[PDB]
């Protein structure tokens, strides 16, 4: 039954049992039920009034952090004579780079939410002058739109896309993009393939394209060098969340794809993902005075 | 505090307490029992 | 104007903070919700699932193979077959479940566990097993006269094929931490073994060795605190096709 | 009438003549846990008159140089009677204590001894960065004495130490000092063999002192645990 | 938008301050209260203890010894025993008290206080002591013909073991100082004198030499204000194992 | 009896006393009692109306400032060749380090309170180019989660760990932690061992562990080096406490421990807490005139 | 001023003016008279 | 065992009760000592101070 | 949040401005008034006076 | 406008337009008359 959760279930005393035909502490896992046995029906209890919350591990907590998506670095400097991101780079968006969030979204298999995006950027001098204090602008190119190829091309005239403008000594740049899946729900995990004909992606469904992020410093260059490090961070908020998943065991690969590999060994060899002990009797942190 | 005309704009919603583990614990289509065996 | 002064914590950015936030898309509006099967609203939710604990990991068990504890019929009374480390912030049987992964996001955690054996030899097998807990402060116990003077479950095997052991929450603090000291008393649970409580008895034309599966999960009394990264994954270099994302 | 008591728990039972008044500390008396405090959720053993009775320890000597004594609750009742084996079967464990302590002497003797349950009296080592090691702290039966009373053995000071719950024996005035422990810990119940949630400490701030021919003036100590609960039942440490 | 200036004082971290702040944990629930014995709310509850004063703070008293006073028999009439100097801020028999040691983290205060002897002699010892308060302008009195001018309480030894001297709130001002300046007008409080009202006699089986405990506590119409940092303790280097929390 | 009480208590009136078997200022200490005597019993007094306020001394108050808990000062430069903090710390929480604080707080037994951390940073030139305005990172890492090996290891994308980000030119960094013991209350002394084997530490409750701040510059290096120092400063606020304690007289030693040795000479010796005077009969201040 | 969901991010709070200073100066079984002698 | 803790004072004399414990509803006036139908243990005193 | 703007003026010191600002002593209590003869209010009262 | 719990933290208070000017100009413990003469 769908019922309010705000605290821990509390605990009855329970009394002797001794009723032929009665037999809480028997099941069958082969239903796919798991055990309805009670802690009243395995020992005698007592009374406890239990006051512990359940609200730290609500979805919306569990999910609802700001966690790094993109980091760039770019060189800041005069570009007419480099091979390289020359005063500006394209991020095609993706959730799968870095590990730990990574893990987090994957533990469902859909999700609906807003993304609340921080962009925090960081300045050195190139290899000391002080630190110049700069002026960026990062757009958001959907799909089709389309993307800049130089620092100073028309395409960051930004008719229509949204730009946010932002220096360098201010707080990190802060927006809310909405939940902007074509279908109800983003798909975290895909089985299936991208086109109409069969070369088309595995893996990632085409209705949860975001776009591009493209992200410049609007300064001309300054006489000498500096890099730029951009950060991104998102914070899923207003989540929903569906069909709970095995958690990743195995280390990532890649970011198109579930390919697995496993350590050389455990933990987390494919052979074995907990640590061998020396047997089945063995206690490995065995208490001993 | 949301002074902003969309709603997907706000501050995230911590209150939802609505739980139903029952149908990732017990989706039998027959309700497991206490008093009796499971078979 | 109004007259303000801005106060220490001014223009940081808390990766925790609940703010609401420019909205980047105006008069978007999304997609309509539609009803989708398997929602979740609260972690607890997915660990009072039960899974397969790792109790056989051992060298020489190669993959499926951990996720079983093979019995044989002995010639001796009453020999201790197997036991289970509890301390699920160290790596053993319990570390890769759901209760266990779940759990490992969290430095805290208080109530019962419930532990679920399903005997896996042919109908015509029979036997009587004890499970045994036993509160932390001494050793695991390596004999059934010491192990049954916990809180234990005799089983019989028959029809029915599970038992549950209830673990029940036995601590002097209202929680325990997932502490790398497992010595801890703030962390420390004690220890689960398995005695033959008669022996496994089997016909010639059936398989002389039999196993159980163990399953563990957390009660509806479980709680979990104090939000961390899960130390479960890692990454040292890029990822494969992460650079080209840039590209 | 505030002289006289007679103190009953169980099949023990004490009396004096010479009592001054007693102390409960911080106004308060031993309960059972109720179930709004509850952690542990199996049903606990109470086993009453079997624990909650007056242990009498070993008698120390007054003597012209003796820095004062002082015992661990509960580990100086750990190994005594059927609290003893409760302890030693079961993890978890609760109590309160009724403290009396008894010395008299003769009419032509003078001394004062200060006696004061210290909650969590985590001591300190005399010059030395390392700290105490278990077998300094844990005493029993026995108890300990006083390396630097005058500090309380804790790098602060005895003038202070009437802000714990204490009483005195003034051998001009009273022969016996009682003193009633609540349970006094931060988490409902503890494991009893790793942690003391008081000391007992007895210091003669005034030297025992008579022209008389000398006696042995003992000073004894008797304390029964009170409401004593036990959980998480066991094989025993012991 | 909302126009707004900022202050002096924008921006500026005060240690004193009282704002709310962003919470790093959210959705914590912290563990559930408990009672506890002993919960103290106001730090007057803590003076108004008795505790021990160090009268005998001379060389060759070392440790317990200096917390009693020694009476003996005398062949002179009324005779000085000992005094006890008043000033809380200097180094004297007042300081390491409850009531010395919490007034000390505060720089001005008001009120009474009392002290208290407990003599210690055998049930055989007998005597009378006058104890005299005299309040501050001159020179500590140092016969009794002239103490006796002051507040002052004759003790008879008895069955009750202690007497009580009051020390009035006799002052000009509301509060005093604790001032390093002890003459000061703003901070002397006077002098407390014990002279012999008639003498320790005892028999011969007694001990011939007797000893005085000396408590001091505030009274309830006691009061302290304008918090400091005590100058009872410091440091010069850090603490061991204080950089080891780094490695 | 438990009252309100806001103001010190007012003085009556007293006349003169002559009765037998009434003998207010006889007490007996050995009862354990303070002296109940009153004023109006050992002297004749005026009436008089206090209205002294007690509010300066309520624990709130008395405990609820901000006080240093930790410092580190650690090198800002190209740390390649370095033996040392290389652009970031590791602190393992405690409040031991500080003798003022922990003097303070050492009054009392039980403490439950929440914590108001603030964070001041600062940053000098190593023997000038003007001073960088530096991003910072504060990363809490409770028990049991891993601690960061590298200024720019993954453990710094911060899934799950509370992070704030912090400029030096802003105002100092401030954050709440909650009352986090799982007990009811911190044990600010401890008199028990921490493990189930004899060699655990003494003194310290395992109930009472924070975990680690971890701090990063996210900069990348200059070409020039720099010192950073970073202060921590803890106030309790919403306190109770419970069983107040004799007060610190010795020379702390030791984070670990309440080992004491005391100065060579008094006060605050081990053989003498006060200063000497000649005698008893010595009035060390006497009013000469 | 507390636009925080979680209360422990709330200013401190300084009007608990309840005191029982009996518990320390006066926790004997039988309490003390003033028109009576202790012992 | 049942004990009493007697400290000399003006009241010159203590009480032991010695509680009828006993498995039967009487025992044996019974040559044999030892038996279990006619033991009834001891008292014993010792020096407290 | 609340989107704001500053105003020419914001940071200023001057000295003849009237704010509230921090105190520094909390839950300080200042000595009890007394009455005291010869109060003044208008310094149009002192230049009355020949 | 004041947050501040301190009442002493509050901006001046310039609304107190009570004189007695008597006091200074005129503390004779006759009142001075208009139509008679001082002496
Ligand atoms: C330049 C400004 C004005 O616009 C911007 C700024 C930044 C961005 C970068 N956003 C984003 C970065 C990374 C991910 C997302 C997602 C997302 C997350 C998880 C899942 C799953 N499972 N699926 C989708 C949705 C929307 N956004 C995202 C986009 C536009
Ligand atoms: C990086 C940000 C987001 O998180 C942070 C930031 C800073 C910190 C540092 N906190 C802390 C530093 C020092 C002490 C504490 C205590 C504490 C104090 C006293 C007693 C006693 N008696 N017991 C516990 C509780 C919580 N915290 C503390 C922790 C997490």
């Amino acid at each position: 039954i769908e019922s309010i959760i705000k605290t821990a279930t509390d605990t009855v005393k329970s009394e002797i049992n001794a009723e032929l035909g009665v037999v809480p502490s028997l099941n069958a896992v082969e239903t796919g039920a798991t055990s309805n046995t009670e802690p009243e029906e395995a020992i005698q209890t007592r009374t406890v009034i239990n006051q512990h919350g359940v609200s730290e591990t609500l979805v919306e907590n569990f999910l609802s952090r700001a966690a790094l998506v993109s980091k760039r670095s770019f060189e800041y400097k005069d570009h007419t004579s480099s091979t390289a991101d020359k005063n500006f780079f394209k991020w095609t968006i993706n959730t799968r780079s870095f590990v730990q969030l990574r893990r987090k979204l994957e533990l469902f298999t859909y999700l609906r939410f807003d993304a609340e995006i921080t962009i925090l950027t960081t300045v050195a001098v190139n290899g000391y002058v002080g630190l110049p204090d700069l002026t960026l602008q990062a757009m958001f190119v959907p799909t089709g739109a389309l993307t800049p190829e130089k620092q100073d091309s028309f395409h960051w005239q930004s008719g229509s896309n949204a730009s946010v403008f932002f220096k360098i000594s201010d707080p990190p740049a802060r927006i809310t993009i909405p939940f902007m899946c074509i279908n109800s729900a983003y798909s975290v995990f895909y089985d299936g393939f991208a086109g109409f004909e069969k070369n088309g992606l595995y893996g990632i469904n085409p209705a949860d394209t975001i776009g591009n992020l493209c992200v410049r410093i609007v300064n001309e260059h300054q006489p000498v060098g500096f890099t730029v490090t951009v950060r991104v961070y998102m914070k899923p908020k207003h989540i929903k969340a569906w069909a709970p998943r095995p958690p990743r065991t195995l280390p990532y690969m890649s970011i198109a794809n579930a390919n697995y590999k496993g350590k050389e060994r455990a933990p987390n060899a494919l052979s074995a993902i907990i640590g061998n002990r020396d047997s089945v009797k063995t206690m490995p942190h065995n208490i001993v005075n | 505090i949301n002074f902003y005309k969309d709603s997907y704009a706000a501050s995230a919603s911590k209150q939802d307490f609505s739980q139903d583990p029952s149908k990732f614990t017990e989706p039998v289509v027959e309700g497991l029992k206490a008093g009796a065996p499971v078979l | 104007g109004v007259p303000t002064y801005l106060l220490p914590g001014s223009g940081q950015f808390l990766t925790t903070d609940d703010h609401s936030s420019a909205p980047a898309l105006p008069c978007f509006n999304p997609t309509p919700e539609m009803h989708i099967p398997g929602q979740v609203r609260n972690m607890l939710e997915v660990v009072q699932v039960e899974s397969m604990m790792e109790i056989n990991n051992t060298e020489s068990a190669v993959g499926m193979e951990r996720l079983k504890v093979d019995i044989s019929a002995l010639t001796d009374v009453d020999q201790l077959l197997f036991n289970i480390p509890l301390d699920i912030q160290l790596d053993g049987p319990l570390r890769n479940t759901l209760v266990g992964n779940i759990s490992r996001y969290y430095t805290h955690w208080s109530g019962s566990l419930e532990m679920t054996f399903m005997f896996c030899g042919s109908f015509m097998a029979a036997g009587k097993l004890i499970l045994c807990y036993t509160p932390p402060g001494g050793s695991c116990p390596t004999t059934r006269e010491t192990a049954m003077l916990g809180t234990h479950i005799v089983w019989d095997f028959g029809l029915q094929s599970s038992v549950t052991l209830i673990i029940p929450w036995i601590s002097g603090s209202h929680y325990r931490m997932f502490n790398n000291d497992a010595k801890s008393t703030n962390a420390n649970v004690g220890y689960v073994t398995c005695f033959m409580q008669t022996n496994l008895i089997v016909p010639s034309e059936s398989s002389d060795t039999c196993s159980l599966i163990g399953f563990i999960a957390a009660k509806d009394d479980f709680s979990l605190r104090l939000m961390r990264d899960s130390p479960d994954i890692g990454q040292l270099d890029h990822l494969h096709a992460a650079e080209a994302a840039y590209q | 009438s505030d002289r006289v008591l007679q103190l009953k728990l169980g099949n023990s039972a004490i009396v004096t003549q010479e009592a001054a008044n007693y102390c409960c500390a911080y106004g308060e008396w031993p309960n059972y846990l109720p179930d709004h405090e509850a952690v542990a959720i199996d049903k606990p053993t109470q086993p009453e008159t079997a624990t909650d009775r007056f242990y009498t320890l070993k008698s120390v000597k007054w003597e012209t140089g003796s820095t004062g004594w002082w015992w661990k609750l509960p580990d100086a009742l750990n190994n005594i009677g059927m609290f003893g084996q409760n302890v030693q079967h079961h993890y978890l464990y609760r109590s309160g204590f009724l403290i009396h302590v008894q010395c008299n002497a003769t009419k032509f003797h003078q001394g004062a001894l200060l006696v004061v349950a210290i909650p969590e009296h985590q001591r300190g080592a005399h010059n030395t960065n390392t700290s105490p090691g278990f077998d300094d702290i844990m005493k029993g039966e026995e108890g300990g004495t006083f390396n630097h009373p005058y500090v309380l053995d804790d790098g602060t000071s005895l003038a202070c130490a009437t802000i714990f719950p204490h009483q005195w024996i003034n051998l001009r005035t009273n022969n016996s000092a009682t003193i009633v422990l609540p349970w006094m810990n931060a988490a409902p119940m503890d494991f009893p063999l790793r942690h003391n949630q008081w000391t007992l400490a007895i210091i003669p701030v005034v030297p025992l002192g008579t022209r008389t021919t000398s006696s042995m003036v003992p000073i004894t100590v008797s304390i029964a645990p009170m409401c004593c609960e036990f959980n998480g039942l066991r094989h025993a440490i012991t």
